């Protein structure tokens, strides 16, 4: 009854009954909660040298290019330096995305929900197009780079051309374009995936389709959906199921009463607490602590 | 008659032979005659040192960077298609001069790259590293040791390095020595044969035997069945069937009771084997595994045979007067047998109030070295069980008091004792209270102080410095260690202890050491003595 | 929680776990009895996993006849040893505890609740997303 | 204590420098983060009736563009400020031509003087801050995302792009401590950049009510 | 000693990496430093945050109204999010 | 090419290696040598490279062209401009200009090259410098183009002004690239020469971009600083009045200025941004004084300052313009008449006609009050008499401002009267005025009873509009109308 009117309007924004915007896009990205999966950001949590080893697409080596690509594509990469400049620029963008992710995720975990399961789609493209990945591949890495850029142009949460809408489109598919660069880069498609050209065109069409299906539908009763999505695990939760700690145990009272203290804003909670993080040497000394 | 040169005069050799006998269409000849389209940059690269004279660093690092770029070019443009051909063709003025001047890492990286071709270049560079005075010092490669004249001398200099090192260098140099001599098992055979011939002498051959035993232990770790090589080097093969039994049993790595009855029928007679067949340490380690694990029950019938075999291993003496014995004795292996029997009974009964009760008898037992080594392995296998620390008496110091007894009555076990204590100290104990974990660490540091008291100090203080500097533990634990060490020690002070104990005290928590001592002064006394020892502090 | 809610309930789940084990073999008559109940069967009896001495089908072949379209998933059985993917045999599982469905055909592994249940990334969730939703209705009915 | 007082005065000085810099003023770079020992050298290491007393460190800053307006910050001697104390500051301000100012009270203001601060708001604006508010720059806290005040042209661009009114934006209190930090008045949209674990970045907007 | 409105404060080393200090080493690899955290039983921010040797950045709270007095409304939106995810995902369940 | 010390020897060897035999060993030995690298690597280069190119070592020298250049920064940033390191850099730069025909010498001059006694002479000896004039712009490009190169680069300012004229009919980084190498004396000389040339030739658009360039001196680059501190309030606030009153008080108490007050009035004078700002501030102050009902005194001083601003460039060595304290009430009486007609119609044309036929700042003020239906419909004959009275240039920009205000109003009869005013004055109108008329008529045709007559009048203004731009814009408006 607090949120029985919070819905998605036809400009993809989330407004209540009195047209006050609650969120500018639903769930801060515009994506409905059915068509998303747990995925792994590969750019987050290697070292620097493992990142450069796994993502850079070192072009100067002859024999690696001979094994991964066909010889016309090998001499196309080795002859032209404009293509070498564009491959260096996409590795520049992946270092930038790595720094952006490490600001976003200070805890080193990468299990993040995103709509298109890109590794499963690459593996579906492999099984449909009969790859035999022992053989050298036949997709040009500049086709990979340009297809990924055109695809990131085609995935639209926010319409318009004025730079406020451009920044909204950038922020709505920031994390998904980071994952899309990280999974569909030149080096992994040359070395560990080895798709073909028609497989890659099918892949871009599939990613664009399955992203456009995951957009939140205008008209969706988001408020009642979220209130039920929170109140249905409320019955399964229990204050007394957890065993307990015989040592101090700080009376955490998680379960139904803590959910109550969050739902009605209680000025007298049953157990208020802090989490006082120590600054310097006192964090690593029991005596200063 | 060309007169078309900018800086191709330095390439005046192959130009000249293409100049006099040009003929036909010399378009390519003229184009290569003027393919040096830049200026005199071979001299202007020498002017880069003159510009570095105005720079920040007019030093030998500029020529070092130029030679490093030349080495990177010679490895990048390495002629791998005609490597053995260019090796086998000239080889007389080029490789000799390069190994005269630039033998630092060039041919070493070249023999690290492929190492199958270029046998003329590999042979010339190997012979030139043989011409190098100190060795084999350039060829430090685990796969370029496949030449006998190389590998023998590299083995020689590494043995000289370890044998001049000592027990401290026994931990640092031995994997860097053992990755060579366990790479090929034929190299292992060569090395162990040299160990045998050097350990024929009683005038310092014990360290050679020790190095052989650690190489054999590393071979057992990495995956050799090197016990058959070890028995084939030994004199034990002179008495065949006992050595064959040991061969099968150390190839299985486990104790068979029937196999020890086969051994025991040959022992305790009027013709024993020479006692160096049973003194092999992997065999005694398998004894400790099969006998003093807290589980692993032994079926009460050939048990006394086991105890008699260990007693005969760790008890008897002999007099090899020109490869024959004339006076052995067996008069202390009854006490050894009684001690190891009492200890195996105490490890079999598994009843901890009884462990506290018969602790005086257990203190009587650990006067013996094989008993103390066995109790050390049993307390290792007992205390390092996860979720052990749930019996709590003074945060369970009972087994740690047995650690103090083992450290007290002996000295050679101290590396294993320290290894056990720093294995428990690094081990994070889940499901314990954090204050309780901290007091467990205080108890382990009390044990490390007790090791420091009985002479074995420098690896302990080295570990405390290592865990203050690298990958840091709690600072309060190091403060407690400093507090307990400085409440017991007094001058005079050996310079190594001062040199090792100074930076942990003066850097990173000066203030916490003194709170309420008063009657005997704190760290201030050690600082004053440290100023009085050294030369200011330096 | 972007996962399915249906899953496969208790008795079908134990019977499908016992069904898809490695040592389950089916006689020709028992196969023809089972394939009578597939709604999505195109009328082609598969080639047996054991032709000689006796024509003898493995239960994973019938389960590959269940699995619709061409879907690709890798899951782990509930008693998969965590030290199996470290050493050898990480692709040839000695306990048959590594579920690989591949090109719509069950290659290997035993299907516990972590394969067919309501956990996310399971076989039924990928059957919902890659294939349709009528096809997943058929998949549930055919399994049962 | 006397070392505790010079520490507290240095932290209030540091937080006021960061507050003026985040508000968009001329803050000198070494002044924006000086050492405690530099403060003790410049002011005198004895707040207990000595050289770094109050009213010595009244910080005058100008704006980064349009350098006319200034909010020369006040530090009263007394704990409990009143009207006959703030009228001296009003005299110092009407001696000048500048209308913004910040006072840093030690204990709470008398509520008659709280009403008095509102009683000259169209003439000249006075904000007040307790000592406990200024011992921590709350914009450095990890729970506090990036608040940025928006210009009126950007507000018109916002409302014209999303075709909504100022009544419809999600709003923020005027006594919000981050709003008090930036010193925003009523009706002044604040864009807020925060990292989201489902899109990367999310820019929300808070009109002030 | 100490502040008012507070009873006995319990200190501990954390085990889950939500409280462990996750740093980024110079080779870019994450690392979980296990440093001492405190955990009180009353509540007073803007006074614990004022104390010396206390990290004024990561020091969160359990009560929401007290954050709304101290750290504003959007920090309360983040704190209510983190506390609500805590009370939901304590028993291993997931909510989007 | 160029000939250095080693280069002259190379040329001599190329001459004496053309004939006379001299076998390849002796020739290669007398030719040259590389004293840095070892002979072992030079002999293994045939065994390893198969006659490679040693230019990667020169590539390392190119790395030295950064790295020791950073060491030159390590000479510059440590000792605070070390004189001995600067002399060594000058000697190396002389050797590199003699040896290389000059990218490493280019970076060594771009690092730091002040106080070089033969630096500018050495640069004028290599006075082609086409691409070098944009790469040597760190220190060497300053003071060398002040004779004629600054006059050559001055034309892009007029090109950007034409670009802004064409964009309004529908820079920031470049002035920063000029100000990268920019000092006080060169900036003062360029400012004085450009101000004299602009106040001679046009004095129209150059003052706005000159104030914009002075506003681009925010990066701590050092009267003129007081002019920047004054114009900060002009740039920042669009309707600034009280700060503008403080600025009028600050610029009213001037001393005997030897062209500095005239320069300040020039910079204030001719900017459409600054003129629109002063007009809007004066009209807001007039509306505030009408709300007080206290007409004359602060709006009078602001209008007098604006009039002194607008009359600066007519002569040199002048103070200001007169006030006319009797004329101000007669100029602002039509404001009171419009307010009286609005008060009557929300609850006189002859006075506005007689006050609109006797006529600078007050004209633009009355044109900027035109934004703020019976009162406007009565004053519109006064607007017809005003448009028949003066007929100046920028009055079409005021008509565009009134058309923007009317497009904010959204009224039919006001739009028809504005189209009648735009149609009846095609006699002496520029291309910009007819282009703005056609752009406003593209917003015309809300009503279909006169829009076909205006569609015929588009062709009726094509033949009489002999300017090709006006007819081309009418054809483009007809093309955009059919879409």
């Amino acid at each position: 009854k607090s949120m029985e009117s919070v819905m998605v309007k036809y400009d993809a924004t989330v407004r209540n009954s009195i047209n006050q915007v609650v969120q500018l896009r639903y769930g801060e990205d515009g994506l409905a909660g059915e068509s998303v999966e747990f995925q792994n950001l590969a750019t987050l949590k290697p070292s620097n040298k493992a990142f450069e080893k796994k993502f850079r697409f070192d072009y100067t080596n002859e024999r690696a290019l001979r094994r991964t690509l066909q010889e016309d594509l090998v001499k196309d990469v080795l002859s032209n330096a404009h293509i070498q400049n564009e491959l260096e620029r996409e590795f520049e963008r992946m270092r930038e995305d790595r720094e952006v992710l490490r600001v976003i995720f200070p805890t080193g975990d990468s299990k993040v929900v995103l709509p298109c399961n890109l590794l499963r789609m690459i593996w579906n493209a492999q099984k449909i197009f009969h790859i035999n990945p022992r053989l050298p591949s036949d997709l040009h890495p500049i086709k990979v780079v340009e297809g990924v850029k055109e695809l990131s142009k085609k995935l639209v949460i926010v319409n318009g051309d004025d730079p406020l809408s451009r920044q909204a489109q950038e922020n709505a598919t920031l994390l998904f374009n980071i994952h899309l660069r990280s999974t569909l880069c030149s080096r992994r498609m040359a070395e560990e995936f080895r798709l073909s050209g028609e497989a890659f065109d099918w892949l871009l069409g599939e990613i664009e389709s399955k992203f456009n299906q995951a957009i939140a539908h205008p008209g969706e009763m988001v408020g009642a959906l979220a209130a039920q999505s929170l109140g249905e695990p409320a019955t399964q939760m229990t204050l007394n199921t957890f065993h307990y700690a015989g040592v101090s145990a700080k009376n955490v009272t998680l379960g139904v009463p803590r959910l109550k203290e969050l739902i009605n804003i209680s000025k007298k909670p049953k157990t208020p607490s802090l989490t006082v993080f120590l600054l310097g040497q006192s964090a690593r000394d029991a005596e200063r602590a | 008659x060309x007169x078309x040169x900018x800086x191709x005069x330095x390439x005046x050799x192959x130009x000249x032979x293409x100049x006099x006998x040009x003929x036909x269409x010399x378009x390519x000849x003229x184009x290569x005659x003027x393919x040096x389209x830049x200026x005199x940059x071979q001299t202007v690269n020498l002017l880069a040192e003159w510009l570095i004279q105005t720079g920040v660093e007019p030093v030998q690092v500029q020529e070092t960077v130029e030679n490093h770029l030349k080495s990177l070019l010679i490895k990048h443009f390495d002629p791998r298609k005609a490597d053995s051909i260019f090796t086998e063709e000239g080889e007389t003025p080029a490789w000799l001069e390069q190994m005269i001047a630039h033998t630092t890492w060039r041919d070493l990286f070249y023999k690290l790259a492929e190492a199958h071709p270029d046998c003329l270049m590999l042979n010339f560079t190997v012979k030139l590293i043989s011409d190098a005075g100190y060795q084999g010092e350039i060829t430090s490669v685990s796969t370029a040791c496949q030449q006998l004249e190389v590998f023998s001398r590299v083995l020689r200099t590494s043995l000289a390095t370890i044998l001049d090192g000592g027990e401290e260098n026994l931990e640092k140099n031995l994997p860097e020595f053992a990755k060579m001599v366990c790479h090929g098992e034929h190299t292992y055979l060569f090395a162990q044969a040299m160990m045998s011939v050097l350990a024929q002498e009683e005038q310092g051959g014990s360290a050679v035997r020790r190095i052989a035993q650690e190489v054999q232990r590393f071979a057992q770790e990495k995956g050799h069945d090197a016990s058959q090589i070890t028995l084939a080097l030994g004199t034990a093969a002179s008495y065949p069937r006992a050595c064959q039994a040991l061969g099968a049993m150390l190839s299985k790595g486990a104790l068979n009771p029937a196999d020890i009855t086969v051994l025991f029928k040959m022992f305790t007679s009027m013709d024993p084997p020479p006692v160096e067949l049973i003194r092999v340490p992997a065999f005694l380690d398998l004894f400790m595994q099969s006998l003093f694990k807290p589980g692993a029950r032994i079926n009460q019938d050939h048990k006394h045979k086991y105890i008699h075999i260990l007693a005969y291993a760790a008890s008897v003496v002999e007099t090899w007067k020109k490869n024959k014995r004339v006076s052995i004795n067996k008069d202390e292996l009854k006490s050894t047998s009684k001690a190891v029997e009492t200890v195996h009974n105490l490890c079999c009964n598994e009843n901890a109030s009884e462990l506290v009760a018969e602790l005086s008898t257990l203190y009587q037992c650990i006067r013996f070295p094989v008993v103390a080594m066995g109790v050390l392995k049993w307390v290792d296998w007992t205390v390092s069980e996860p979720r052990y620390f749930q019996l709590q008496t003074d945060h369970t110091p009972v087994h740690l008091a047995l650690l103090d007894e083992i450290s007290t009555c002996h000295q050679l076990l101290h590396p294993q004792v320290l290894q056990l204590l720093v294995k428990l100290f690094e081990t994070e104990h889940s499901q314990l209270d954090v204050m309780e974990q901290l007091e467990l660490k205080k108890t382990l540091l009390d044990r490390m102080v007790h090791l420091l008291s009985r002479g074995y100090v420098l690896p302990v203080v080295s570990y405390i410095r290592k865990c203050l500097e690298k990958l840091d533990t709690d600072i309060s634990l190091i403060r407690y260690f400093v507090t307990e060490v400085l409440d017991v020690i007094a001058p005079p002070y050996t310079s190594d202890f001062v040199q090792l104990f100074l930076p942990i005290l003066e850097n990173d928590s000066i203030a916490g050491t003194i709170k309420t001592e008063g009657e005997h002064d704190p760290v201030t006394e050690f600082i004053a003595h440290c100023k009085s020892n050294f030369i200011m502090v330096n | 929680s972007n996962r399915p809610v249906m899953g496969i309930v208790q008795d079908t789940l134990t019977a499908v776990r016992k069904f898809t084990k490695r040592d389950v073999f089916l006689e020709r008559g028992e196969v023809m009895n089972l394939l009578m109940f597939l709604s999505t069967w195109d009328g082609k009896v598969p080639q047996p996993a054991i032709l000689k001495p006796r024509p003898l089908w493995t239960g994973k072949q019938i389960f590959s006849l269940i699995i619709p379209g061409h879907i690709n998933c890798i899951r782990t059985h509930s008693t998969h040893p965590d030290d199996e993917d470290s050493g050898p045999y990480k692709h040839i599982s000695p306990g048959d505890t590594k579920v690989v469905v591949e090109n719509g055909e069950l290659i290997m592994g035993i299907l516990c609740k972590k394969s067919l249940g309501t956990s996310a990334g399971s076989l039924v969730h990928i059957s919902y997303l890659e294939m349709g939703h009528d096809i997943t209705r058929l998949f549930y009915s055919n399994i049962q | 204590d006397d070392e505790e007082e010079t520490y507290r005065l240095w932290k209030i000085r540091k937080t006021i420098m960061q507050l003026c810099h985040d508000r968009g003023y001329l803050v000198t770079q070494d002044e924006l983060d000086q050492t405690l020992e530099e403060f003790k050298a410049q002011f005198g290491d004895k707040p207990s009736e000595g050289r770094p007393r109050r009213t010595d460190l009244t910080v005058l800053v100008a704006h980064n563009d349009d350098p006319t307006d200034q909010m020369f910050v006040f530090f009263p001697e007394e704990p409990k400020v009143g009207i006959k104390t703030i009228k001296v500051y009003c005299q110092r301000m009407q001696e000048e031509n500048i209308t913004r100012a910040l006072i840093v009270v030690q204990q709470g203001m008398t509520p008659s003087a709280k009403q008095s601060l509102v009683d000259m708001a169209p003439k000249y604006i006075l904000e007040q801050f307790l000592q406990q508010e200024l011992l921590i720059n709350i914009t450095e806290h990890e729970l506090v995302p990036e608040h940025v005040v928006m210009t009126k042209e950007e507000v018109t661009e916002l409302l014209a792009r999303y075709k909504l009114r100022e009544n419809q934006l999600p709003r923020i209190q005027a006594g919000d401590p981050v709003a008090r930090y930036f010193g925003i008045k009523r009706g002044q949209v604040v864009k807020i950049i925060r990292p989201s674990e489902t899109a990367g970045r999310y820019i929300t907007y808070r009109l002030v009510q | 000693q100490g502040i008012e409105q507070i009873s006995k404060v319990y200190m501990h080393l954390p085990q889950t990496d939500n409280k462990k200090k996750i740093i980024i080493t110079e080779d870019g690899e994450f690392k979980a430093l296990q440093e001492w955290i405190l955990e009180t039983d009353g509540v007073s921010l803007m006074r614990v945050l004022s104390e010396k040797d206390v990290d004024p950045v990561r020091t969160t709270s359990n009560d929401i109204v007290e954050i709304f007095t101290v750290l504003g409304i959007e920090a309360v939106r983040k704190a209510l999010e983190r506390e609500l995810y805590h009370v939901i995902s304590f028993d291993g369940s997931y909510v989007n | 090419x160029x000939x250095x010390x080693x280069x002259x020897x190379x040329x001599x060897x190329x001459x004496x290696x053309x004939x006379x035999x001299x076998x390849x060993x002796x020739x290669x030995x007398x030719x040259x040598x590389x004293x840095x690298x070892x002979p072992s690597l030079q002999s293994a280069l045939p065994f390893l490279d198969l006659h490679g190119t040693p230019r990667l070592e020169f590539h390392q020298s190119v790395f030295d062209e950064l790295r020791d250049k950073l060491l030159e920064r390590v000479s510059a940033i440590a000792s605070e401009g070390k004189a001995e390191e600067r002399y060594k850099k000058l000697e190396d730069l002389l050797e590199k200009s003699f040896s290389l025909v000059l990218q490493p010498v280019v970076m060594c001059v771009m690092k730091h090259l002040p106080k070089v006694p033969e630096k500018k002479l050495k640069l004028v000896m290599a006075d082609k410098e086409l691409y070098r004039a944009c790469a040597v712009e760190v220190k060497r490009q300053i003071w060398q183009d002040n004779q004629a190169l600054f006059g050559d680069e001055v034309s892009p300012l007029l090109k950007q002004y034409i670009l802004e004229k064409e964009s309004a009919l529908f820079e920031v980084v470049q002035r920063l690239t000029r100000m990268v190498g920019k000092n006080v004396k060169l900036y003062d000389m360029v400012l004085q020469f450009l101000r004299t040339l602009f106040l001679r030739t046009r004095n129209v658009h150059y003052c706005t971009l000159r104030a914009e360039l002075l506003m681009s001196l925010h990066d701590l680059d050092v009267c003129h600083k007081f002019t920047w501190c004054l114009d900060a309030c002009i740039r920042e606030r669009f309707v600034d009045s009280k700060r503008a009153r403080e600025l009028q008080g600050f610029l009213d108490g001037v001393k005997k200025g030897q062209e500095q007050v005239l320069g300040d009035l020039s910079m204030i004078l001719c900017d459409p941004f600054a003129i629109n700002t002063l007009a809007l501030s004066t009209v807001r102050h007039l509306q505030e004084l009408v709300g007080q009902e206290t007409l004359p005194l602060l709006l009078l001083l602001r209008l007098l300052a604006l009039g002194q601003g607008a009359w600066d460039m007519i002569d040199s060595q002048v103070f200001k313009e007169p006030k006319m304290e009797v004329e101000l009430i007669t100029r602002f009486l039509p404001m009171l008449m419009s307010f009286l007609v609005d008060d009557y119609t929300f609850n006189p044309e002859s006075f506005t006609k007689f006050l609109q036929e006797q006529r600078m700042a007050c004209e633009v003020g009355l044109y900027y009050v035109l934004h703020i239906k019976n009162a406007l419909l009565r004053l519109l004959p006064g607007l017809v008499e005003t448009f028949g009275d003066l007929a100046f240039g920028d009055i079409f920009l005021h008509l565009l401002t009134g058309n923007l205000a009317l497009l904010a109003d959204e009224f039919a009869l006001e739009d028809f009267c504005s189209s009648l005013f735009d149609g009846f004055f095609l006699t002496a109108s520029p291309r910009k005025e007819n282009v703005h008329r056609h752009a406003l008529r593209l917003l015309i045709h809300l009503h279909p009873r006169v829009a076909p007559s205006k569609l015929e009048a588009l062709q009726k203004a094509l033949e009489p509009t002999g300017q090709s731009g006006e007819a081309v814009k009418e054809l483009y408006s007809q093309l955009g109308e059919k879409l």
